[PDB]
């Protein structure tokens, strides 16, 4: 498997003119053109072409900003932390229909929707959870980001 | 003092990188300079191309429209010109890193200030032409994948000939390194 | 006599935000497959309503709201001079639907439309009711007997009398429905485009600048078609059966609204304090817009400006030849421009044209 | 018979999101509704059966019958729904207008099976996406009828004015 | 007594390295189909404030910042001797709505603006409070009912009476929303910067452009009114000598080292002040790019004046209007005042319209 929080601290660890220079992609596939992208996702198993889609969407989720996705670890207590959708709901600058327009969304259309979302809501979140959601990234894993999403709202309400 | 200058496009197939793209150009020909003027479109990438030889159009290099061209400058004439190139200078390695050969490396460094761009740009071309005008385009640094990294600079203004064999032993020629990265070709237009 | 005034416009704005969505992105729109931005119909209705120009020359826009406490308390600063206070109270509880105790927090079930004359007026009917010990029920069966006795009141509400209103609950559910007199659509660019990005920091005087993340900004420019027309046989029904006069002067002020207000999105950033360029009123028996002459996307040639204008004179062209459209026209533009056809008669200015509008366009 | 008018292109909608300003309410981050939009090149057909609209009329002569059917000509042209239009405004008239006398009812919707690519428009190349697809259907079946078509761009007989083509329809194409 | 000053400003100097993205880019903007070079509104206002015409000629300027311990300090040092460490700090807590410990970072939600003189005053205000066993809460409540008295203490911090300030936590919220006076477009050159040519063509054949000099066009307004408000209920003439201050840091000030081309030998390029009801901005001049003569400066003044006409009788504009341009252009028809140097249309504008 992929180590995460590996990515992430490397990611906060970059030089601003590759962070710069990554940030601007408009699509995933894009990272492809950048070297700056090679030299950061080597080490962690680019090399190894089972795990190439994933990293290029994890990067470009973490492409928002080098400080828009905030990782908190989970608390000893709970299981697991505080998933994508949660975060989301959580930040209450989301729009239901942003979300629920977005698990609709395409393969591809769907990357780019979920990125303007992150810069904008900053979420707050458990992000190895978030990378394996971005590993699999299949229905399923859509279908329970809305879940998270419009139960956190509607329990905090 | 002949050449042919002709518009060419790269499919964005092959024109994902700046190396690519250089042999994109040469595989359309059985030496040259070239000018980026679109990067990519989706239909791929225009490139004004100055050669030596004639491009046939190939699978990932389509060409658009050729002329065939030979330059009769008058000395005295000014002239619009658009240069794209990258100013440095070759230092020690501050770092001192070393060379195969057992010594500290040398490394070649952008000029980041205007007037030394300019500067650049009037000695370069140094007798040959005087620049009457000029506005040094700043660009996004440029990386390539050995592996590495080149700033370039675009020079648009109106110069003066001062000596047209030399000016055209310049254009043919090409301004600067990086030639086959997209810099060098100066295009030269009538007032 | 012609029911329908149509106004298009073609107003030209330097690089701006005038209308932006939830995420702070310019509103755009699809028109012949390409891209143009877009204003919405709202954000231009509620730039014309809170306008000085309306303030001056119409009246005092109505008052939206849902909080029926802090609605309840302005009117009793405003009208209690005129009413007792539970007079007053009881008048917003039946016209709400909601119990008006003196709780500070009441809300109704949407935000909705006041009209504090009309309320006035309700304010006497009710105290005449209650002098006459008169049931609440039968005060419905009386003023629904005579409804434009209330639209009478609308002239203190111009807005609602051209933009409609609905409520829920309350006598309004059956005393406040007004159909809107005009129809006005959303405003989109007449061309392609793709918007810039501005790329900006905020310095902080504290501390050493170093490496900082940017904020992006959608912006843009472009010479948005506005289109509205004004059913004058509906106004003069809203507005308790005025005459076809006091609409054509309503409809004169619309046209000068909807040729010089913008909206105040970004404007002390961005200042596109632009006024329009070309401004064409058109009298008829079927409202028709003229969209359809940039479903082909205007080119750039020097500037989308004149293009875009010739482009609306060549297609009014083609429709008022094709469908035969005997109207009056008038036509005020700032630009000396190819001549359209001579049917329509031009206004070296925009006050000129408006006097054509308030003399039913004979003038 | 009348069909849904169905767009001649594929349509991906856009969604206005809108909010509704409290004037009494210190400003605020509300949440905001959504609407559907988008404009479109539609295509409408219909026909009418002149024996049936005489049966049901009690008898009535063909001139009657083709009187209704020119004034079904005129709305079907010109007559737009007339939802959302105070916010929207989409009063448009129709760019082309054929008329056709069959033995037969068909119509042209297969000419947008394809769906129609943009080019400067959506309209032109509808327009000329018709006009080709009637060729075909005319000459490789066989229709010698009366025909003719009115149009606001530049054996079917062309009118420069919908009145002209109206009046063609009332004098049984003639 | 017109409400609104429309202030245009057609202003010469270089179209490079003045303001940039984050990719080593000029910033540009496309008009009329045509890309032209931008500085950026921000840039423009922050250039005016840390200018040195400001320092001297408006007031010290606001401190914007998110450090709140910083800010601390700083109040500290600068307040410290007029009163107790404690009614600052309290002071501090109770517009940002944060706490002020000692600790060594404490931030605001936001990068927000702060006048010392304003913070003064309120510390004021808390002393004084607290000499008079009044809660938090009614002070917040009194505080509420005279508002000018807050903005008095704008004069020492113009930038914010010109340009806004929203807070989102603290009592500020409520104290400390100031509706910006001046509202100031982004700065594009009236033409195309990317040289106007075919080089394909253009080699068989072997106005004239400048390169290293643009034209931009400057729109500002200043709505008196509302710069009278947040001045705290200061005067006309007060407004106006602020925007007569602004007429000519809009007219001179480039950002960066860079000054205008002919700094040295003329004082302003073009300027024209127009009194006003409503706002109207000029930038539709260019929509039609300017294409080069002489350079591109006074084909640039010609469509501004040509529009200028077209636009004044079309809409009836009879609002007082004056304009300083050396340039022998096509004069200007309406009735609009001449000045012969720009110290005379700046004191046009402090007269209101008439010396």
């Amino acid at each position: 498997e992929i180590d995460a929080m590996a990515l992430y601290r490397a990611w906060q660890q970059l030089d601003n003119g590759s962070c710069a220079q990554i940030r601007r992609v408009s699509e995933p596939d894009e990272l492809r053109d950048i070297p700056a992208f090679y030299r950061l996702v080597q080490p962690f198993g680019w090399e190894n072409p089972r795990h190439q889609q994933a990293l290029l969407r994890m990067v470009f989720c973490l492409s928002a900003g080098k400080n828009v996705i905030r990782h908190q670890d989970k608390k000893s207590e709970q299981t697991t932390g505080i998933s994508l959708g949660r975060a989301l709901a959580n930040s209450g600058r989301i729009n239901e229909r942003r979300i629920f327009q977005l698990i609709r969304a395409d393969r591809t259309a769907d990357m780019v929707q979920l990125r303007r979302l992150l810069t904008h809501a900053e979420p707050v979140l458990d992000w190895p959870l978030m990378a394996r959601m971005l590993t699999w990234w299949g229905k399923r894993e859509r279908q329970q980001l809305l879940e998270d999403f419009v139960l956190t709202t509607n329990k905090n309400a | 003092a002949w050449m042919y200058l002709s518009k060419v496009i790269i499919a964005r197939a092959w024109s994902r990188d700046l190396y690519q793209l250089h042999q994109g150009l040469w595989h359309l020909f059985p030496d040259f300079l070239f000018h980026v003027e679109k990067r990519n479109t989706p239909e791929g990438c225009h490139v004004l191309l100055q050669s030596a030889q004639m491009p046939v159009s190939t699978a990932v290099a389509t060409v658009i429209k050729t002329k065939q061209v030979e330059f009769q400058l008058q000395v005295g004439v000014p002239l619009y010109f658009r240069l794209r190139a990258n100013p440095i200078k070759t230092i020690l390695d501050n770092q001192k890193r070393l060379d195969s050969k057992g010594n500290i490396k040398r490394c070649r460094v952008p000029l980041i200030k205007e007037a030394e761009q300019i500067a650049w740009l009037q000695r370069k071309l140094g007798n040959a032409a005087r620049v009457e005008d000029v506005h040094p385009i700043s660009e996004r640094p440029q990386y390539f994948s050995k592996s590495g990294k080149i700033q370039t600079v675009c020079f648009e203004g109106v110069l003066t000939i001062n000596d047209a064999p030399a000016l055209i032993d310049l254009v043919q020629q090409g301004i600067g390194p990086a030639k086959s990265m997209g810099c060098g070709l100066l295009s030269l237009a009538p007032l | 006599m012609s029911n329908f005034i149509n106004i298009h416009v073609l107003i030209s704005h330097s690089p701006s935000c005038l209308n932006r969505d939830d995420m702070n992105m310019q509103k755009d729109a699809i028109f012949g497959g390409k891209r143009r931005v877009r204003i919405s119909s709202q954000s231009l209705k509620r730039a014309m309503r809170k306008s000085g120009y309306y303030a001056q020359n119409i009246g005092e826009s109505s008052l939206r709201t849902i909080h029926l406490a802090q609605l309840r308390d302005v009117l009793r600063q405003k009208l209690g001079e005129r009413f007792d206070q539970k007079i007053i109270d009881k008048t917003l509880a039946l016209l709400s639907g909601k119990s008006v105790d003196e709780a500070e927090k009441i809300s109704a079930d949407a935000v909705t439309p006041w009209v504090v004359g009309e309320i006035a007026w309700f304010c006497e009917q009710v105290a005449k009711a209650e002098a006459d010990n008169l049931d609440d029920k039968k005060l419905l069966k009386v003023l629904k007997e005579d409804i434009a006795a209330i639209r009478v009141n609308l002239q203190q509400g111009v807005d609602i009398a051209l933009s409609g209103r609905m409520a829920t609950s309350g006598m309004m559910t059956e005393l406040g429905k007004v159909d809107g007199a005009m129809s006005i659509a959303h405003a989109i660019t007449t061309h392609q485009v793709d918007s810039d990005i501005d790329w900006f920091t905020a310095v902080d005087d504290l501390q050493e600048q170093g490496s900082a993340h940017l904020g992006t900004q959608e912006f843009s420019s472009g010479v948005f078609y506005r289109y509205a027309n004004i059913n004058l046989a509906q106004l003069q029904e809203n507005l308790g059966g005025a005459s076809r006069e006091q609409a054509l002067e309503i409809a004169t002020h619309v046209v000068h609204m909807l040729a010089t207000e913008v909206p105040g999105a970004k404007q002390r950033t961005y200042a596109a304090f632009n006024p329009a360029d070309m401004v064409m009123v058109n009298f008829s028996d079927m409202p028709l817009s003229m969209a359809n002459a940039f479903e082909k996307a205007v080119k750039a040639k020097d500037g989308f400006l004149q293009p875009s204008i010739q482009a609306f004179n060549q297609y009014w062209d083609r429709v008022a030849n094709g469908y035969g459209l005997n109207g009056a026209a008038a036509q005020f533009s700032l630009s000396d421009v190819d001549p359209i056809t001579a049917q329509v008669k031009q206004m070296p200015t925009l006050e000129q044209l408006k006097s054509w509008v308030r003399n039913n366009g004979e003038a």
